[PDB]
């Protein structure tokens, strides 16, 4: 039938489109005080 | 039906009424739409009403009820002559014909369940009943009442 | 007449389950069409096709094996 | 003549088989679910109690589809210009459903059929 | 328009046909419910 | 604050060997305490309904005989001769057709024999019936105390 | 093709030709096997076929 | 128009009894829409 | 685009024909990107545009050979000959010929004139417009040919 | 199991199918009683409470529609008692009864009624040397839940609805006491024995033993018993029916 | 369901709005409302009023002819 | 739920189960259904139901109806059902169904 589609509309993102970026998922680290070790520093607790 | 609009209108003369009348059915026919059934209700008398080509609040109107399977590009058209016509004092569209009104707020299992056919078959009396109308006369309609209709009056 | 067009076509059954001629049988399950009217445009008084009821069926089956080439047996299984 | 005169003539011919229909030894209706729409205010003003204003009272038992094709069809009447915006004209109405003496005047009327049968028996 | 069928003839919510002092302390105490 | 924990406390207490265990904790042991985990015919009512249907109109508009009585006996005749049509063949629309037929023959008849024998009594003038007999006697008492009053 | 959708039909003309093509060639069993096809479809048999 | 709704009569006046938080007001119309009195 | 027109005259700036023209053909751009049952809406938006540019004497507001070819282009896309050819096209001869060289008709003229014959069908009004272009001692174009 | 066969058998010998024999029509009628109360005590036996037949040995009569005469005889067994094993053995003979008067009417097929003998024979057989053991329904079973649910009888009409069926009369020679006394304590305990085909004659009271002067209509005279009733009745037979049919 | 064709729609839209003439008399058929329209004489005459609100159309508008 | 549209929108009777009775038809008999006198005599076995196992196969009518099951009807009914009167659904099944037929694998 017809596709009118632009891809410099596309890439440049005209029209405003959105992606829901992620948060502090990424950017979360943990602490850095010692190395990585297996099973974490403390593995198993008890509350 | 695909399309159903009620017509609230100023009781003009005859030769008035008649030509909004053939004026719309003309427009229908040359937008390549068909027109199911048209019917005249009369003269009623609404709760309220207020008249736009002549700004006088008066309780006297006339409805109109009409049927028609159009497109929606040419009934956007057709809607549109309708409300911009002087005599049309409230023109109200009935789209929710081929498909039951609130089905998804009803549930979600009807939400897939229902076959249009039968409602797109039907005429807009049979998708809203009139009061007089009942199911005893719809299985009278198959009984052969001709034959049985003779001594309704043997009393 | 229902009743007895059943029984009529239960004896014109065990008639072709006995050896019979296949145009013997043609001829007899036009006969009986002709003389109930098994016709399409009888009208809905004095239709016996509508309680037939097995009678129907079997009438329907009765004249196949026998269709040959005659015109008459053909037309009769169309108008069934 | 009748012993007592009943409230419908073919009441006899209804409420017996209506009894008999389930089998005897002696949520919306599917007519009023079709019956409500923009052109029956009788319909939308028995679930419509006094004021236009809806109650969640009889919502709580009503399915949601039956709640949304009320909502509709008090809408579209209103537009379409009856059923108007404030009380219910069919208040009254809706509260049906809560959502061997002989008169001296068929005395007279008796006494003239058995005044002519008398006649009838003498011709025959 | 006050007179005869006016504006609020349509927009009246309650109407009761006739002493009209019960007919006042049950809408009071119908819209005390309301609200 | 638990049985269980009580009981393994006090069992682990037990095995230091420096305790004396009551008497409860053995019988405890031996009866652990309760845990509270680890746990008509659909077909002949359509029928019927069909046939009421089909009957309750032609007796209320098309026959207009208000005063049938012993209506089930034309009702269940009606009923087993629809299952007579659907054994000698198959007959669904025309037992549906013939059900309206056979109750309004059955209704016609049955009030022509009612008319034909209440006009014949009332020609010759004789055998009143029991509802005029007890319309008479009610009038004539409500006569009667009119007199009196 | 008939594994394959379609919107058209021209299944007549089609099973024509390869009814003419099979009396061409000599395959009579294949020009009676088509047959079933087109019953299969439902078209009415032809003289041409 | 019908049903429920009271039908009047040209002899009948209304009466508006509007009464506010701190306040009250009686006033009276005819039929016609005149007022009778402030 | 209406808002967009819209915006520019509340913000009362001047509109010249070549502004008039761009207006109308970003509408004209939505038009082709719209489907084909979804061309009259479009299309009446343009005409309101065309309506508004037209009557707006503040501020200074005109209307020129290239907006009109850019409406005969909307007519052209949306599919209307009646409405593109006796009307707008039209409507930019007359200004011509009312105004002497103050509406010379350019090549981008007769190319929508062109372009609305193709999409109608019509093939002799576009080789009598062809034979104009030829005739007015200015070169065609390749689109044209 | 015997569904069909029981519906087959019943729609052929149904009295309601035969108007053109009012005869055959009552005789089937009075044969599907007498098999109902059959049916009706043999399930008390079963349940536990026992009680003399009405009849232990007896005839019935049924007429078959073309699409003969179907009589057969129940016989009750020498030593029947009220004892458990009588209880237990009376079950097996009106299977067999029933069976016989099944197939005498050729709905059942063979293979159903060699089966159904089977299974009297395996009960004969279990009954004399004690077994242990820890579903479908018999062939009595079937009839008795079919005859209620499907092929019953039609209630006879009480009074109270007789009085406005036009059926019931009567004339001023005899006052309103004694037509009183003719219908309050004649209809009210003793309708139970009246005939079911005779509740489709309109009933006249008058002082005479006369079988009818209206046009099909019967007249007893006021406080007769139910035997005197019952005598006359089948003293006269033929002219009410005849009656009937020419009305 | 029979359309309304392009030719039968002068002569349909008339007889649909004479559907309701005093002169024909007859059981005039309800609306789709169910209830009894104004019934006019023509070209907007009304003649019969519902017995319901014919006391309130006496009141709105004296001086008028209606039963 | 929207797999059920999808689902009803590609395939023809997946709605309608064994009974042939859906759940709508079950709470309103009355709006699913109506009463007409004349039979469905002309309607027998659809002996072209070969060329049509999905809706894609028929883009052509309103509600994917094969051009075979329109001949003992008006014009009229034709042109109700034509191309023009297809919703906006229908108009984008009809162009997703011609893409799926040049870019198909099977039926």
């Amino acid at each position: 039938t017809e596709w009118k589609l632009s891809p410099r509309d596309i890439v440049l993102r005209r029209f405003g489109q959105h992606t829901k970026p992620p948060g502090k998922a990424a950017l979360d680290v943990g602490s850095m005080r010692g190395s990585v070790i297996p099973f974490g520093r403390s593995p198993g607790e008890q509350l | 039906v695909f399309y159903s609009f009620v017509l609230v209108m100023k009781p003009r003369q005859r030769r008035f009424t008649s030509q909004a009348l053939r004026e719309i059915g003309v427009a229908v026919y040359s937008n390549g739409g068909l027109i199911r059934s048209i019917t005249n209700e009369g003269i009623m008398r609404p709760y309220s009403r207020f008249r736009d080509a002549d700004n006088t609040p008066l309780t006297y109107a006339r409805y109109i009820i009409l049927q028609l399977d159009m497109g929606e590009e040419e009934m956007g058209k057709v809607d549109k002559i309708i409300r911009e016509h002087q005599d049309v004092l409230m023109a109200l569209k009935l789209n929710n014909l081929e498909r039951p009104v609130g089905i998804r707020s009803g549930n979600k299992e009807l939400q897939a369940a229902y076959f249009p056919l039968d409602t797109f078959t039907r005429l807009e009396e049979e998708i809203n009943w009139s009061p007089q109308t009942s199911a005893d006369i719809y299985t009278q309609l198959e009984m052969n009442w001709k034959e049985f209709s003779r001594t309704r009056w043997s009393s | 007449l229902a009743a007895e067009a059943r029984r009529e076509i239960h004896e014109l059954w065990l008639s072709a389950e006995t050896a019979l001629e296949r145009e013997k049988r043609v001829q007899q399950v036009a006969a009986l069409i002709e003389k109930y009217k098994l016709d399409p445009s009888t009208p809905r008084e004095a239709d016996v096709s509508r309680g037939l009821g097995d009678a129907f069926d079997r009438l329907l089956l009765l004249c196949l094996p026998l269709g040959k080439t005659d015109a008459k047996g053909t037309d009769n299984l169309e108008r069934l | 003549v009748q012993l007592h005169y009943h409230r419908f003539p073919d009441e006899q011919l209804i409420t017996n088989l209506s009894r008999w229909r389930t089998g005897e030894t002696v949520r919306p209706s599917p007519e009023v679910y079709m019956k409500l729409n923009y052109k029956n205010p009788a319909t939308i003003s028995r679930f419509l109690t006094r004021t236009g204003h809806m109650y969640p009272a009889d919502i709580l038992p009503l399915n949601p589809e039956a709640v949304v094709k009320l909502r509709v069809a008090k809408a579209q009447a209103i537009r379409i210009g009856l059923y108007p915006r404030f009380g219910n004209p069919f208040w009254f109405r809706s509260q049906k459903f809560r959502p061997f003496a002989y008169n001296w005047v068929q005395t007279d009327r008796i006494r003239r059929y058995f005044r002519e049968l008398e006649a009838v028996h003498t011709s025959g | 328009a006050h007179g005869g069928i006016s504006h609020f003839y349509g927009r009246t919510p309650m109407v009761e046909e006739v002493p009209i002092t019960l007919v006042d302390r049950r809408i009071m105490h119908y819209v005390h419910h309301s609200r | 604050y638990e049985p269980w924990e009580h009981m393994k406390r006090m069992g682990r207490l037990v095995g230091t060997g420096f305790y004396i265990p009551p008497e409860w904790y053995n019988h405890f042991r031996m009866f652990p305490p309760i845990n509270h985990n680890f746990q008509l015919s659909p077909e002949r009512v359509a029928l019927r309904d069909e046939l009421a249907r089909k009957s309750r109109l032609v007796a209320s508009e098309g026959m207009r005989y208000y005063n049938i009585f012993w209506v089930r006996k034309p009702l269940d005749t009606m009923e087993k001769e629809y299952y007579e049509l659907k054994r000698r063949g198959v007959d669904h629309g025309e037992a549906i057709r013939k059900v309206l037929q056979g109750f309004y023959s059955g209704l016609a008849v049955k009030k022509r024999v009612a008319a034909i024998q209440a006009e014949e009594a009332k020609l010759t003038g004789r055998f009143i019936t029991m509802r005029e007999a007890t319309v008479v006697l009610g009038v004539l008492a409500k006569l009667h105390k009119e007199q009196l009053t | 093709l008939e594994a394959v959708g379609s919107s058209v039909d021209l299944i007549s003309p089609i099973y024509d030709q390869f009814l003419e093509l099979c009396a061409h060639l000599g395959a009579v069993a294949s020009g009676f096997s088509a047959l079933k096809r087109i019953v299969g479809f439902g078209k009415p048999l032809t003289t041409r076929m | 128009m019908w049903g429920e709704m009271p039908r009047y009569t040209s002899d009948m006046v209304f009466l508006y009894l509007v009464s506010r938080r701190r306040n009250t007001y009686a006033v009276a119309y005819t039929y016609e829409g005149k007022r009778i009195l402030n | 685009p209406g808002r967009l027109l819209t915006d520019f005259l509340y913000q009362r700036v001047p509109l010249p024909d070549k502004s008039c023209a761009a207006l109308i053909r970003y509408q004209r751009q939505q038009i082709e990107m719209l489907e084909v049952w979804g061309r009259h809406a479009s299309f009446q938006c343009a005409v309101e545009m065309f309506e508004r540019m037209i009557v707006t004497n503040i501020p200074p507001v005109e209307v020129g050979v290239e907006t009109h070819g850019e409406m005969v282009l909307c007519a052209a896309a949306c599919g209307k000959w009646e409405e593109g050819w006796n009307v707008y096209a039209n409507r930019a001869r007359e200004l011509e010929k009312e105004s002497p060289e103050s509406f010379i008709l350019n090549t981008f003229f007769f190319d929508a004139l062109l372009t609305l014959c193709v999409a109608a069908g019509r093939v002799s009004e576009g080789i009598d417009t062809l034979e104009e272009v030829i005739k007015r001692n200015l070169r065609p174009r390749g689109t044209m040919l | 199991m015997y569904k069909k066969a029981l519906h087959s058998f019943f729609l052929k010998v149904h009295p309601d199918f035969f108007h053109h024999n009012r005869s055959q029509q009552t005789v089937n009628e009075s044969s599907v009683a007498r098999l109902n109360e059959l049916l009706s005590w043999a399930k008390a036996f079963k349940s536990g409470h026992l009680q003399p037949p009405p009849s232990s040995s007896f005839t019935l009569t049924f007429y078959r529609k073309p699409d003969t005469i179907i009589q057969s005889t129940f016989e009750l067994p020498s030593n029947f008692a009220p004892s458990d094993n009588h209880r237990g053995t009376v079950e097996r003979a009106v299977n067999k009864f029933l069976r016989d008067l099944l197939r005498r009417a050729a709905c059942i097929d063979s293979v159903t009624e060699s089966i159904s003998e089977a299974e009297d024979a395996t009960a004969a057989r279990a009954e004399a040397k004690p077994l242990r053991r820890r579903g479908p329904k018999s062939l009595l079973d079937e009839a008795v839940e079919s005859m209620t649910v499907q092929w019953s009888l039609t209630p006879a009409p009480t009074l109270q609805e007789l009085i406005e069926a036009d059926q019931i009369l009567f004339s001023r020679d005899l006052s309103p006491l004694q037509s009183a006394a003719a219908l309050s304590t004649l209809q009210r305990h003793l309708g139970e024995l009246n005939y079911s085909a005779w509740e489709s004659m309109p009933v006249i009271v008058s002082n005479q033993f006369s079988i009818g002067d209206l046009t099909g209509t019967i007249t007893i005279p006021w406080d007769f018993t139910p035997e005197q009733f019952h005598s006359f009745m089948a003293h006269n037979e033929k002219g009410v029916a005849r009656c009937r049919e020419v009305a | 369901i029979n359309y309304v064709p392009h030719a039968q729609l002068r002569e349909h839209i008339d007889k649909e709005l004479d559907k309701y003439v005093a002169g024909k008399n007859e059981p005039y058929p309800l609306n789709f409302v169910g209830q009894m329209p104004f019934l006019e004489d023509g070209d907007g005459n009304i003649v019969e009023v519902p017995e319901s609100l014919l006391s309130n159309h006496m009141a709105e508008h004296p001086d008028s002819t209606a039963k | 739920p929207v797999q059920k549209k999808r689902q009803e929108q590609m395939l023809y009777g997946v709605n309608i189960p064994e009974t042939r009775q859906m759940k709508f038809e079950e709470q309103h008999p009355l709006l699913a259904g109506a009463l007409r006198k004349l039979e469905g005599q002309p309607k027998g076995f659809p002996f072209w139901y070969r060329k049509y196992p999905t809706r894609r196969h028929a883009y052509e009518y309103r509600f994917s109806i094969p051009v075979e099951m329109l001949d003992g009807y008006n014009d009229d009914v034709k042109k109700a059902l034509s191309k023009g009167m297809m919703s906006i659904q229908e108009k984008q099944f009809a162009q997703e169904a011609m893409y799926m037929e040049r870019y198909a694998e099977h039926d």
